[PDB]
Formats: structure tokens, C-alpha cells, sequence
């Protein structure tokens, strides 16, 4: 009972592996949105003018 | 955490090679024990022949 109760532990830590790994997938998703919504942003206008 | 299951599971043989110790020397200390029959049908060989 106790060695398989450790193995409930272990599939619990990787949970939490899975969950920091999805932070910096969405931190990438937003970075990589805000750059495409701004596209070309005024001093890069202001150059092509 | 695996290091701690796999460091019971050590320990959880260690137990299993104690256990069949006791089932040895159990069978050792028991009343039918290897001297008792030996010498019983040591004897009636002997009343035998």
C-alpha cells in the first residue's frame, strides 16, 4: 500500500511538470499574438513614409 | 519520489528473503521435523527386518 501509494505521488508530479510546462507555451501564444496584432508599429511606419 | 518506490521495493525483498528464514527454521523447530522421521522409521526398519 505504500509503494503504490507513492506511485499516486509520482503521477502527481507530473501533473505539476505538465502544468509549468503549459506556462511558458501559453506565455509564447501571447507574446507571439501581440506582435502579430501590432504588425508594423509607428517608428517602423514613420520610416517607410 | 520513483527513487523513494524503488528504495522500498529494495527494502520490500529484503522482507520476503527474512520470511522464508522463519519458514525454514520453522520447519527446523516443528514436532515432524527430518530427526523425528528418521529415526522412527530408523527403528521399524530394524522391527521390520
Amino acid at each position: 500500500i505504500r509503494i503504490q501509494q507513492r506511485t499516486v505521488d509520482e503521477v502527481d508530479a507530473d501533473i505539476a511538470v505538465l502544468a509549468e510546462s503549459r506556462r511558458s507555451a501559453q506565455n509564447r501564444l501571447e507574446k507571439y499574438q501581440q506582435l502579430y496584432d501590432e504588425d508594423i508599429n509607428h517608428g517602423e511606419q514613420r520610416a517607410m513614409s | 519520489i520513483r527513487r523513494e518506490a524503488a528504495q522500498m521495493q529494495v527494502e520490500y525483498q529484503e522482507t520476503q528473503q527474512a520470511h522464508t528464514q522463519a519458514q525454514l527454521e520453522l520447519l527446523q523447530r516443528k514436532f515432524t521435523n527430518k530427526a523425528l522421521y528418521s529415526w522412527m522409521r530408523g527403528k521399524l526398519s530394524a522391527i521390520y527386518y
